[PDB]
């Protein structure tokens, strides 16, 4: 979540559409939940970038 | 590669810079002309 800090942060200013709003609140929710190795969570990771 | 996929290594550059150490090397591309312009991702379109 500090990572993706340096994106919210960003977010306060130009306003963030209710879609993508809702889209990175729910991959905010499964990304804390991930394995911190696995593939995956890179790609969803970068995927989120 | 991304460096998220299995097996992910540098492109060949990286390796030519990581070896001869200097910034401004003499990069020799070989036989420009018959470069493989397939479906797969063309590397013409990589090279410009």
């Amino acid at each position: 979540d500090a990572i993706e800090e340096k994106f919210r942060e960003r977010l306060k200013e130009l306003v963030v559409p209710k879609h993508v709003m809702d889209v990175v609140d729910e991959e905010l929710s499964k990304l804390g939940l991930l394995d911190n190795h696995s593939s995956e969570f890179n790609v969803t990771r970068n995927y989120l970038d | 590669h991304r460096r998220t996929y299995v097996g992910a290594m540098p492109g060949k550059i990286i390796q030519c810079l990581k070896k001869t150490k200097t910034e401004n090397p003499l990069i020799l591309i070989d036989e420009v002309d018959k470069i493989g312009r397939g479906y797969q991702g063309d590397p013409s379109s990589a090279l410009l």
